[PDB]
RNA sequence: UACCCAUGUCGAAGACAACAAAG
RNA sequence: UUGAUGUCACGGAACCUUUGUUGUCUUCGACAUGGGUA
């Protein structure tokens, strides 16, 4: 009964009090919302008990400055409740709660007389609405980018008037970081806004920690890492904090405790792969490799162990790092077999292919040889081989009976890209060969490799 | 040295242009910039201004030429003339410097390696590529390079979306500028060719130029060698007359006039035929302004007039939006941003050979719109219409190429039954649908027809309250059916002809199943391919290829005309044909009741002049539009969807109560939801025979006064329908064959259509008064899969227990009042309309009505059937009927009285006024502030209109007006007179005092059309009426012997004799400056009401010279310095009057004179205030509603917010008419004779409420008693006096039936409790000895009718109906028990109602008549109204006698 | 500043209230 | 108003959901005007 709620709010309402105005605005908004969507509560055909006094109270409430101020306070209260109750609510409950805040404030933010609290809450509401989008597959959702861009636009209004606004500067940088994660470039004034944050301290938010880490990696200065280390480790999200502290220690040349912080982050990790921690962990491993620090070879293996114990776009990159980090050929076979879902094992390392290296690794195991030479690691470049496969595949569809030339070239390309197939040293003659391919190699005819066709010397079997 | 080759590009379609980008944002990282790389660009002369011109990049032309050269070399085995062409090099090491990398496969013609990086000579293809600036492609720009204000000056940006195949809903969208080829067809450029370029390379370049068929999104041929002033005037007119609530109605009506300028001459008049229409004659008037505009020389052209009307309507709409706070548009939270495809940067190319076989098939036909269509295209500058259709700049309907390609892709995917789950970017998709589409060319088409689109109003109904949902009202532009678009399709591929999928799709289109536009669920966009012709061209043949190149593929107009001569008729026969997925179901609806589909805007421009007319649609018959009455597809779809939803449940919850989020119920699977398209499509229903609409007049009757309520008098023009001549409504709807083969969905549709067939779901509006009743509904084409499901005497009424004792020597009042009970039972939540609730009764009641006295139900369409107004009995198609609205109101009054309820119709804001009679009022003058009145001490009479003095001559205009003070001698002895100069007769005893003059004019006038004592005693000729009130002088004396009582006797040219008996004005002197009294706004409102009553007086004297200043000079407000009589309290004034004896205005509205519970549940604002400060907020409605809910009458018969639960049908005569008076023609027994009635005059609330005392309340509900004065009227005599009735312009002659006529009608009730149905049956049948009153002249003895219940049928289920005659006593008992529960034995209003409903017995004729004005006017000797005012009907005990039924007012 | 009334005429309502696009 | 040995943008239906509908007896009697005399 929304009408009874409005009557109760008007029964004892003081227009100099913030709480009463917030309650009255919430009741009126809820009544209007239930009217709009044609719910069962629209059957309430009654009105207000005391017309002469209710009319005066409503007229006083609907005056411009009281109504405008009550709207911002109501939006802030809902945002504060959401930030503490987001863990309890589900996806639909959180999504509906945030969209309610946006609608309540969007009708007033278009004017020039809107207060900063209206813009700050609305910008923060959009920032958290965009974080609810789980990145599925390689394609980033197009509405997460829109939400971050919309949050930035609201913050830019405040920042133009007040460059050093404390709350608006954070949200502008929070959304700018999200745009880079999605795939978009940094905004046109990212360097300026980030440098304005140098004359500030942490607001205890975990998102502030990574903001100063990026400042450290841009200006090469280490005047904020000491503050990061002396933090409280009793927080709920200890895994995210430990990962940040490892980065801070790395720039300070504290190599010993980086493993300790990384160990806790890996051992204590969230089960869900949609958490931003997993993306940050992969970048942390890539950061060590990019700076030629011989330390990622140990963190990556430990991270893979936890990941296996527990889709995610970075997941295949995590397997690639474990494949590269591990120096044992026998262990690398088990890593490759998980993704697939004389024995010759194939694994296509997309990370090394992007760097120009031989991303195709052939793992040949001959039991009859000694343990030192039992495993052989043969590397090849499959970029040219893949292009030949695509040409044959398209020619087969577009022009049947004319793709035989492409098939012969494709079969010959296999031998040219994999010279270790007709060599007796690599594979002894007259012995069966088992094929367990990975990636597009399933459709690639391996037994038909021509130099002399492959089947004239070895037998072939396929395991999916 | 080089050579210049001039290039001209002619566009055959609207090409696409990309928006201007900042120079820093022209890189690979800007998605929008890369997306528009295939479009024409926009140039800015200055970077800070949008002024510039469009152009086409030469790199785009080079890329198109390279692609064409690849195709040609593939055709000719890579040989041009004698030389052989290498495959060419399309690989570079520095791939980061290239803005775009090739994603498509490169065509292969030779297996050799490309030309060496350094070589003496290159192949012709390599020379064309530029490896050997050998060939420089210049930019293409408009001839002469003009300048425009911006990109909007040459084209309009249009939104193009991407629709998900599975759901049928747009996944995302993007925008592009479309520049019409008609306005900008030519772009000119140059190609610079070095002299070292080989002849083979030049020939290849020329062939590639001639082979390039499209560029910049359009097919191309490349050759080488007042309204604002009118709006301001209308807005000023509306503001000056204080009529601004009509702004949006005027905007819509004026925009509706764009069809033709001849509609202005046909604008409706008032009901008297004069130019007093409430819309067009508000002001110069609006009608005159529109008439002047239509006759303007500039606006003679149809297009200019249409533009003027559109601009005027838009301006008025924008002005109307400002009145509600402004134009606020809700914006989407997320998802309202464009999505652009992101190409993938591929390292190396991919050579693919497609073979040397290439055949191009041309299909030409016509796409004829079999249904109205809608191609959505919203103009940001057109806010008036919510949904808009796509049009060309010359206002021609457009068939966009993008929509045709999308529909073709959808149909190909449907044929293959395999959706294409591809994403924008990357290498081309290799699925069969994409392979077919990459060879498909369709040409954008437009229509010759260019009439303005029709606007359809659409709403969404709240399933719970049965009324419109909040914010659910919008317009929709709809393109008419019958529009023909040219169709040209070309397929280029290696097949011997069209693909089997394409053949099947084209055969589906040729059968009429071409759904190509949006809003398909409401029957929009069904086309048919007609007169289709096809031909296949073998481009592999060298001669055929050369002929194709020479004629540019016959793309241009001349080439296309030449090519159409060699097209084979028909379409190729599909080898593998799959049946269409949609099936057509024919609907036949028969209705035996009037039908209306409301179109209020069309009624404002219709010459009929009614409140609402029925919906009509327009068909495009070539260049002319044909208006046809039809039933909207949206309304029929909504009715069917409501029928389906209210029957079924999802997990125990009705489908009407679901939010349909993550839902898979049958409603979302048949009719669709907001997340997916529906699987059923409803079309418009047209009537088999075109009917002429008829006008039915309606009026709302006040429950207290018993007369017409204020502001409530209306009419409608539905399509007539009677049982004798039913309305036949025919049409069809399309259902997808997957649904038609599902037994559950067929069962649901059959149940819904069986409920509709049983009359539970009327079509159209105003179903409460008997409109839209469905007698039957037929379904064909479903193979009986849906049509399968479509397939005790009443106890006597009890004898009455009411006894009324009638005496012969007594005369009774025509009407009495029933005093209501103090308690009104209300409920906050009525029964919802979303389902058939358990424990509730639904069905029909069949009733029989028999007349006991002559009945008058006029047919007011013609007021001159026999100035004097003559009416015939109501008829519909030569059949005597009673409209269901009169029966509904008659039964509603009795139901409101039996179940003590609010006065449903009551003018709450009425403020009463009473005339003063001949002391507390004191003289006063309004201060300069205007908020205070200063008291005067004493007054004297100044003779102004006699011959004693010459005051009018001596005094001044300001002195007469009283603005400036005057000095006059005053005498006190009693002798209170103030002569300005001392008379020469008596010069002693005068005192001089200063004051003000209160001169209002000679207004104490006695006027008549006869001659009285004063007129008869006048000697000589009566002077004519003077033209000035200042020149009036006394001519005679009433008391001649004593020479007093001066009068002025004059005669009018019309025969009126005027006797003015005033000769003195009042002199206000001795002003008190220290006795200022405040004027409250309540007194100002009272004085405003007094002035309004003074200025609007039907009984005013015809000559204005005999009126007071307030009436003669039309005073509208109290001003400073006014001289008035006022009464005051210690600090404030109470009542203000302008003259000595005037009106006393009531302090409160009449709504405050009754109990707060008896007022209407949803009424007006009676408290002191404005309530206009909350118009823009939804809580203003809560201040107009009772705190406790709705009374039993408002829950059953409904309110503005709650739909009623009873429907009253028309009552039809059962036998041959028995007329009261035989007709003049004995051979025509179907028409009766005329009978003339007395004057019917307005009810007077001041009689029932004698004065301003708080003891005077509203007496109650007025009911008319039963008597037999109709016999006296039939004899031709006045019921009161007995004299013969004289014909006058104010009385009426009617055709009336007699007693013994039987009518039959049915009442449909839904979700009624047993006590509600029992009380309704009780209010219908009443009891033996009781009767209703219906029709005209109820106070004269006409209209006594009796209703008998004949059968009650109940709806047990959707399929089974059961007889309910056995449960009538139980229902009556439950209703009586409910009445006892509400009022524990204190049922005194029921007894009074039964006494007033009592019908006289045999040999018992009461004498019932209204008293005359005065006893001298009554030959019978009975006392008049004046005698009763101080006699038996004193104000002390007048309401007591008026509220006691059958109380005599005379004792003859 | 205390009393006294006099005249016999005349049509009224002609749309109003809500929704004015929202997802 | 582009560079050029690489542009499948004819690679993308402004698409999907919504009842111009709810409420109202072509009805009906006392009013209108402002003074006059002492
Ligand atoms: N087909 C669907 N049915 C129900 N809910 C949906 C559907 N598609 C999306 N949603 C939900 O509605 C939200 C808003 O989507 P809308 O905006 O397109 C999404 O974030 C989902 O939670
Ligand atoms: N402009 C809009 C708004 C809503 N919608 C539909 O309505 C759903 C609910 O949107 P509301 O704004 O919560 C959307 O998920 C979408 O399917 C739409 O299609 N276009
Ligand atoms: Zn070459
Ligand atoms: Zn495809
Ligand atoms: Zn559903
Ligand atoms: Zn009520």
């Amino acid at each position: 009964n929304p009408i009874r709620d409005i009557q109760d709010r008007l029964k004892t309402a003081k227009f100099d009090n913030k709480d009463d105005m917030m309650n009255l605005a919430s009741s009126l908004y809820k009544y209007e919302k239930q009217l709009m969507d044609s719910s069962e509560a629209t059957l309430c055909q009654q009105g207000l008990s005391n017309r002469p006094n209710s009319f005066s109270q409503l007229s006083q409430f609907r005056d411009s400055d009281i109504q405008s101020k009550a709207g911002g306070q109501t939006g802030k209260f809902w945002q504060n409740e959401y930030e503490a109750c987001k863990n309890f609510q589900t996806h639909k409950e959180r999504r509906e709660t945030l969209e309610q805040i946006i609608r309540f404030l969007q009708n007033g933010a278009e004017e020039k007389d809107a207060d900063d609290l209206l813009l700050k809450t609305l910008a923060r509401a959009y920032f958290h609405r965009g974080l609810l989008y789980r990145p599925k597959g390689f394609s980033v959702p197009a509405r997460k980018v829109e939400a971050m861009k919309k949050a930035i636009a609201y913050c830019e209004i405040i920042l133009d008037k007040n460059e050093e606004e404390s709350e608006a500067l954070r949200i502008w940088l929070y959304a700018a970081m999200e745009l880079r994660r999605c795939g978009e470039e940094y905004p046109e004034n990212f360097a300026e806004k980030l440098f304005y944050l140098a004359n500030d301290g942490f607001i205890s938010e975990l998102y502030d920690i990574r903001l100063f880490l990026e400042y450290t990696e841009r200006e090469e200065d280490n005047n904020f890492l000491d503050m990061i280390l002396q933090e409280n480790q009793d927080r709920e999200r200890l895994f995210e904090l430990c990962l940040y502290k490892a980065r801070a220690c790395f720039h300070l040349n504290q190599l010993n405790d980086v493993r300790i912080y990384g160990e806790s982050a890996i051992d204590n990790a969230p089960g869900a792969f949609a958490d931003p921690f997993w993306d940050e962990l992969v970048e942390f491993i890539r950061m060590l490799r990019n700076k030629k620090s011989e330390l990622w070879k140990e963190i990556a293996i430990k991270a893979w162990d936890k990941c296996r114990e527990k889709y995610w776009a970075r997941q295949r990159e995590l397997y690639d790092l474990a494949f590269m980090a591990q120096d044992g050929i026998e262990k690398k076979t088990r890593i490759a077999d998980s993704l697939k879902s004389i024995a010759v094992h194939f694994y296509l390392n997309e990370l090394e292919s992007h760097e120009g290296g031989k991303g195709g690794h052939a793992l040949i195991y001959d039991p009859q040889k000694a343990e030192k030479d039992q495993w052989q690691d043969k590397s090849f470049d499959y970029k040219e081989l893949h292009r030949k496969f695509l040409e044959w595949q398209e020619n087969y569809i577009l022009n049947e009976e004319g793709s035989a030339d492409f098939l012969v070239t494709l079969c010959r390309e296999i031998e040219k890209a994999m010279p270790f197939l007709f060599k007796s040293e690599v594979i002894p003659e007259d012995r069966p060969v088992l094929w367990i391919p990975h990636g597009f190699l399933h459709r690639l005819p391996l037994h038909a490799a021509m130099k002399e066709i492959f089947w004239e010397r070895h037998a072939s079997r396929y395991l999916p | 040295m080089t050579t210049t080759m001039k290039i001209s590009i002619e566009f055959l379609e609207p090409f696409r242009m990309t928006k201007w980008q900042e120079s820093t944002r022209r890189n690979k990282n800007n998605k929008e910039f890369v997306r528009g790389q295939a479009f024409a660009r926009w140039h800015r002369n200055k970077k800070d201004n949008t002024k510039g011109r469009p152009y086409i990049t030469g790199t785009l032309l080079r890329s198109a030429v390279i692609r064409s050269a690849e195709n040609l070399l593939t055709l000719s085995d890579g040989k041009i003339s004698e030389k052989t062409c290498c495959p060419g090099k399309f690989d570079t090491e520095d791939k980061d410097r290239l803005l775009q990398l090739r994603q498509r496969s490169t065509l292969r013609w030779t297996d050799k390696n490309p030309c060496p990086d350094n070589a003496e000579t290159y192949c012709p293809f390599c020379e064309l590529l530029g490896r050997s600036f050998r060939i420089h492609f210049g930019n293409l720009s408009l001839p002469g390079k003009p300048d425009f204000d911006g990109p909007k000056a040459i084209g309009s940006q249009r939104v193009l979306n991407r629709v998900d195949f599975k759901s049928g809903k747009a996944h995302d969208f993007f925008k592009a500028y479309e520049v019409d080829h008609t306005r900008f067809p030519r772009f000119e450029g140059e190609i610079t060719i070095d002299n070292k370029v080989s002849a083979e390379a030049r020939k290849l370049l020329c062939d590639s130029l001639k082979f390039t068929d499209r560029l910049c999104g359009a097919l191309c041929v490349i050759r080488f060698d007042l309204a604002e002033k009118t709006a301001e005037q209308i807005i000023s007119i509306l503001d000056d007359n204080k009529k601004t609530e009509y702004t949006r109605l005027l905007a819509d009506a004026i925009r509706s006039l764009r069809r033709s300028s001849k509609l202005v001459a046909g604008l409706p008049k008032d009901h008297d035929g004069k130019d007093d229409h409430y819309l067009w004659d508000i002001g110069v008037t609006i009608r005159q302004i529109l008439t002047t505009s239509a006759d303007t020389k500039e606006l003679k052209n149809a297009g200019k007039w249409r533009e003027f009307c559109e601009k005027l309507g838009e301006a008025l709409y924008l002005k109307s939006k400002d009145m509600s706070g402004g134009l606020k548009i809700t914006r989407r939270i997320l998802g309202d941003a464009e999505f652009h495809g992101k190409p993938d940067r591929l390292e190396k190319s991919r050579s693919v050979s497609i073979g040397s076989v290439l055949k191009e098939t041309v299909v030409c036909g016509e796409l004829v719109a079999k249904t109205p269509f809608f191609f959505g295209a919203i103009d940001e500058d057109a806010k008036q219409t919510d949904l808009q259709v796509l049009l060309t700049p010359d206002n021609k309907y457009r068939l966009p190429r993008s929509a045709v390609r999308g529909i073709l892709r959808r149909d190909l995917q449907t044929y293959f039954d395999s959706p294409c789950n591809a994403e924008l970017g990357g290498r081309p998709c290799m699925c069969k649908t994409c392979r077919i589409m990459r060879g498909i060319t369709v040409m954008d088409a437009r229509s010759e027809y260019n009439a303005p689109p029709e606007i359809r109003h659409r709403t969404r109904i709240n399933p719970f309250t049965g009324t419109v949902a909040e914010g659910a009202l919008f317009n929709m532009e709809v393109a008419p059916e019958g529009i023909v678009f040219p169709f040209q399709l070309r397929y280029r591929g290696s097949e011997d002809g069209l693909p089997d999928a394409l053949k099947t799709v084209l055969k589906w289109w040729a059968e009429g199943q071409a759904f190509m536009s949006g809003a398909a669920s409401t029957g929009k966009g069904r086309f048919r391919m007609e007169n289709a012709k096809y031909e296949t061209l073998d481009l592999s043949d060298e001669n055929q290829r050369n002929d194709y190149l020479k004629n540019w593929g016959w793309r241009d107009e001349k080439g296309l005309e030449e090519l159409k001569k060699r097209l084979n008729s028909g379409l190729p026969e599909p080898g593998n044909y799959r049946d269409p997925k949609w099936h057509e179901i024919n609907v036949s609806i028969e209705m035996a009741s009037p039908f209306i589909n409301g179109d209020p805007i069309r009624a404002a421009v219709d010459k009929r002049g009614t409140d609402v007319v029925t919906f009509v649609k327009y068909k495009a018959e070539g260049e002319e539009a044909k208006p046809v009455c039809a039933y909207k597809a949206e309304s029929f779809r909504g009715v069917i969807r409501s029928a389906v939803a209210r029957i079924h449940m999802e997990d125990g919850v009705p489908l009407t109560e679901l939010t349909h989020s993550d839902c898979e119920c049958l409603l979302c699977q048949i009719f669709g939801s907001e997340y997916e398209a529906g699987k059923i499509r409803f079309e418009d229903l047209v009537f088999e025979s075109d009917p002429e609409p008829v006008t039915f007049d309606h009026v709302a009757i006040d429950r207290f006064t018993g007369g017409a309520a204020d502001k409530k008098k209306f009419d409608d023009s539905p399509l007539p329908g009677s049982p004798a001549r039913p309305l036949m409504l025919k049409g069809s709807f399309w259902i997808r064959r997957d649904v038609l083969e599902d037994e559950e969905y067929c069962k649901a549709l059959g149940k819904a259509l069986a409920d509709v067939n049983n009359g539970l779901y009327p079509l159209g509006g105003k179903s409460a008064i008997g409109y839209g009743q469905v007698k039957s509904l037929g379904i064909k084409g479903d193979d009986k899969r849906i049509s399968r499901l479509m397939n005790v005497a009443v106890p006597e009424k009890p004898k009455t227990d009411a006894e009324v004792r009638i005496e012969a020597e007594k005369v009774y009042y025509p009407h009495y009042f029933v005093e209501p009970h103090k308690k009104v039972e209300r409920e906050e939540k009525p029964c919802g309309h979303q389902k058939f609730h358990e424990g509730r009764l639904t069905g029909k009641i069949r009733c029989k009505l028999i007349t006991k006295t002559p009945l008058i139900v006029p047919d007011t369409s013609n007021d001159d059937f026999f100035y004097h107004k003559s009416y015939a009995f109501f008829r519909l198609h030569k059949q005597i009927m009673i409209p269901g609205s009169e029966l509904r109101g008659m039964v509603s009054s009795v139901y409101e009285t039996v179940t003590n309820s609010c006065f449903r119709i009551f003018d709450e804001t009425k403020r009463l006024s009473w005339r003063m009679d001949a002391q507390d009022f004191l003289p006063g003058r309004v201060t300069a502030d205007g908020k205070h009145i200063q008291k005067f001490s004493e007054t004297a009479r100044v003779p102004f209109y006699d011959k004693t003095q010459k005051h009018f001559d001596i005094l001044d205009e300001q002195e007469i007006a009283g603005e400036k003070p005057v000095r006059m001698w005053v005498k006190r002895f009693r002798y209170q007179k103030a002569f300005q100069e001392i008379p020469e007769n008596d010069p002693d005893g005068w005192e001089c005092k200063e004051g003000y003059l209160h001169v209002v004019g000679p207004s104490k006038v006695e006027f008549s059309d006869k001659k009285g004592d004063v007129i008869n005693n006048f000697q000589g000729t009566l002077p004519s009426v003077p033209n000035d009130w200042k020149t009036i002088r006394t001519n005679d004396f009433k008391n001649r012997k004593r020479k007093n009582e001066p009068v002025f006797c004059c005669e009018d040219d019309k025969g009126n004799y005027y006797t003015m008996a005033k000769y003195c004005e009042t002199f206000f002197f001795d002003l008190k400056e220290n006795e200022e009294y405040e004027i409250p706004e309540k007194a100002r409102i009272k004085y405003k009401e007094l002035l309004r009553v003074y200025n609007n007086n039907p009984q005013a004297v015809p000559e204005s010279v005999f009126q007071s200043r307030v009436a003669r000079e039309n005073v509208e407000k109290l001003k400073s310095g006014d001289l008035v009589y006022f009464k005051h309290n210690e600090k404030y004034v109470e009542d203000i009057v302008p003259v000595r004896i005037s009106r006393t205005v009531d302090d409160r509205m009449i709504g405050k004179r009754m109990s707060a519970d008896l007022r209407p549940c949803h009424g007006d604002w009676v408290e002191d205030g404005d309530l206009s400060a909350l118009n823009a907020y939804p809580e203003k409605r809560l201040l107009l509603r009772h705190p406790k809910g709705l009374c039993p009458a408002c829950r059953l018969f409904g309110t503005g917010s709650y739909k009623g639960r009873v429907r009253f049908g028309f009552a039809s005569l059962e036998n041959d008419p028995e007329w009261l008076i035989p007709g003049k023609n004995p051979g025509d027994p179907f028409h009766g004779g005329p009978v003339m009635l007395s004057l019917l005059e307005r009810p007077r609330p001041t009689w029932s409420i004698p004065g301003s005392d708080n003891k005077f309340k509203v007496p109650g509900r007025k009911f008319y008693v039963h008597h037999h004065a109709w016999k006296t009227i039939k004899d031709g005599n006045h019921p009161t006096t007995g004299k013969a009735i004289e014909q006058s312009p104010n009385n009426r002659t009617v055709e009336a039936l007699a007693g013994g006529n039987s009518f039959s009608f049915e009442i449909a009730f839904e979700n009624l409790k047993e006590w509600e149905l029992g009380l309704l049956i009780h209010s219908l049948q009443l009891e033996k000895g009781l009767a209703h009153k219906l029709g005209m002249a109820k106070s004269m003895g006409f209209g006594s009718v009796e209703i008998d219940v004949e059968s009650v049928r109940l709806r047990k289920d959707w399929k089974q109906w059961r007889n309910g005659n056995s449960e009538i006593p139980n229902w009556l008992g439950k209703g009586f028990a409910k009445l006892k529960e509400w009022f524990r034995d204190e049922l005194d209003f029921i007894e009074n109602l039964k006494k007033l409903l009592w019908f006289p017995e045999g040999d018992q004729a009461p004498r019932v008549c209204y008293p005359m004005l005065r006893k001298k006017d009554d030959p019978n000797g009975n006392s008049g109204y004046e005698e009763l005012k101080d006699g038996e009907f004193k104000k002390e005990d007048r309401q007591k006698k008026l509220t006691t039924p059958w109380t005599p007012w005379a004792s003859s």
